[PDB]
């Protein structure tokens, strides 16, 4: 791969480059920098190599095309750059040329092909009609898509993705006048659609997570009004009634529930507050580990029940030791117990948490602290297994996340959004050094690999930008050297911290970030030192 | 809240 | 919130 190569201003070296070097290689586009995005991403490239795709496309004879996966994957590259780059903008003569290489490959007579080959190019095609914003132009071929879809398309990996992608399709229309003033009058586009969300034999199969896109799709066309309303509805009430909310086709039961219950009148199918019934049937298991700590879970055993009890409740004594609270809380804070709420893997969370927590599952776990003062508020912290996660629970994320209960409860005033001042660096710094002690290899890297932070920089930390190393290892390493050198210090924040006097642990930890910084520097030195 | 695609995933 | 034929497990929490 060059990079560099896409950066030209001439358009036939930019078409030489996407042919030369292929998809695999204009794949760094998306992420490229912003001059090389700026460069490869003219309006006037992205005509002219539409030009070409259109003629390339149209001579296309089946079989797979490297070329026009790389020039497709191009095209939608540029508008991926051009939504999240201020620095690329299109011309209103780029997306009609777009479109008619859209509409090239389309009303080729290879278009339905079943094979992989073609579906990494094809894949990369209708993902464009999402892209460039002609969600409205292809509904006929969404359609066709849907229904011809079948046990032999399902062999095939790249077919999957190829034709998942109309769901992608389906979603971004939201944004698109012309596809929602059209969307709702689409009958056998409805009929097609539910009628890929029933088909039984997806269940279990490599395609069952297509099925479910559908049904979560279709549920989302209750949204829109038009002739198609009587069919959307039928067949919503038919996946309802063919499969359940806990069992056989449940992904497509609450894929589809998901988006009635948020854009119709759940009880015009009969499935309000299926979220209560659904949380006794999943979280089955009940395991109380002592009054301040009880399990919910789907299917673990007694061994990992013990392990995650004891393995918390050490990390529960650590804690009250090392924050020397006394084990009282703060004030307005009535989580006696943590709920634990762990689900049989992360497939099961993203299925079943959404719905039974009203959270989002795009993640690796999260930790509920609610309103700590409203009487009946639950602390919920909700989970999967791995297979990868901590011996002997492995429960993802597990003595990480329990310590926010124990800093929450017993540290920081308020709920969760309390805070007037930033405190990431402590949020996350605590629950690394309670869980972790100083057992931290990644903390010391971070240390002699070029790249530092002051104390000053760690106390602005925020969330935005995700800087993992900068929350989580420097965080811990300012979190472990106060607690080393100056508990004194950390226990005067305490007392602010724990009553809500959030300017007044500002004050206190802006006068670590002037004092320490040489010592910390010198700690630093001392851990690396120890690590030769 | 809208995104566009980034990358497909391909077959391990 | 379609989902793409990979997710990933090894998430950092929310
Ligand atoms: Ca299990
Ligand atoms: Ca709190
Ligand atoms: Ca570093
Ligand atoms: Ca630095
Ligand atoms: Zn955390």
């Amino acid at each position: 791969c060059d990079v560099e190569a896409f950066t030209s201003n001439s358009s036939n070296d930019v078409l030489n480059a996407i042919k030369t070097q292929g998809a695999s290689c204009v794949n760094a586009l998306f992420s490229a920098e912003s001059r090389i995005q700026e460069a490869a991403f003219e309006s006037g490239h992205m005509y002219n190599i539409a030009k070409h795709t259109t003629d390339l496309a149209k001579a296309y004879a089946g079989g797979g095309s490297d070329e026009l996966e790389a020039l497709f994957l191009y095209l939608r590259a540029g508008y991926y750059a051009e939504f999240y780059n201020s620095k690329v903008s299109f011309l209103s003569w780029v997306t009609p040329a777009v479109k008619e290489a859209v509409d090239a490959f389309v009303n080729n007579a290879n278009f339905y092909e079943n094979s992989d080959p073609h579906g990494k190019v094809l894949s990369e095609v209708i993902i464009t009609m999402d892209s460039a914003g002609l969600q409205h132009a292809y509904l006929p071929q969404v359609t066709q898509w849907l229904t011809r879809w079948d046990s032999q398309y399902a062999q095939n990996w790249y077919m999957r993705n190829a034709v998942n992608g109309v769901f992608t399709i389906l979603f971004g229309g939201q944004w698109n006048e012309q596809f929602v003033q059209t969307i709702g009058n689409q009958t056998e586009l409805a009929k097609a659609l539910g009628d890929f969300a029933l088909r039984s034999s997806a269940i279990g199969a490599s395609d069952e997570f297509m099925a479910a896109n559908a049904g979560r799709e279709l549920g989302r066309l209750t949204k829109y009004s038009g002739s198609a309303s009587s069919t959307v509805k039928s067949k919503l009430t038919e996946i309802f009634a063919q499969y359940e909310m806990y069992g056989r086709g449940d992904a497509i039961w609450l894929g589809a529930a998901d988006t009635v219950s948020y854009y119709a009148d759940c009880s015009d199918y009969g499935i309000c507050n299926f979220e209560s019934q659904l949380k006794g049937l999943v979280l089955s298991q009940s395991y109380t580990c002592s009054p301040t700590i009880r399990i919910l879970s789907q299917n673990m055993t007694q061994d990992q029940h013990v392990a995650a009890c004891s393995k918390m409740g050490y990390e529960e004594g650590y804690f009250h030791t090392s924050l020397e609270t006394g084990r009282q809380p703060v004030a307005d804070d009535y989580n006696t117990q943590l709920q634990v709420n762990i689900f049989d893997s992360s497939d099961d969370y993203g299925k079943y948490a959404g719905p039974i927590f009203n959270i989002s599952t795009n993640n690796g776990g999260m930790y509920l602290e609610g309103d700590p003062a409203t009487p009946g508020n639950i602390p919920n912290f909700v989970a999967y297994e791995a297979p990868y996660a901590n011996p002997d629970h492995f429960v993802w994320n597990l003595e990480h996340e329990y310590v926010h209960y124990l800093d929450g409860r017993f540290d920081l005033y308020g709920g969760f959004g309390h805070p007037t001042e930033r405190i990431v660096w402590w949020s996350e710094g605590i629950a690394e050094y309670v869980s972790k002690e100083n057992d931290n290899q990644a903390a010391i890297d971070t240390i002699k690999d070029g790249s530092t932070f002051t104390l000053s920089e760690i106390f602005e930390t925020s969330y935005d930008g995700f800087d993992v190393d900068r929350i989580y290892r420097w965080g811990y390493l300012a979190v472990r050297f106060m607690f080393e050198r100056h508990k004194d210090d950390v226990n005067q924040m305490l007392i602010e911290t724990r009553q809500g006097n959030w300017a007044n642990y500002k004050a206190t930890i802006n006068q670590w970030a002037i004092l320490y910084q040489s010592e910390f520097e010198q700690w630093q030195q001392a851990l690396v030192l120890e690590h030769h | 809240d809208y995104a566009p695609t980034k990358l497909l995933p391909q077959q391990p | 919130e379609p989902s793409q034929q990979v997710t990933e497990i090894y998430q950092h929490h929310a």
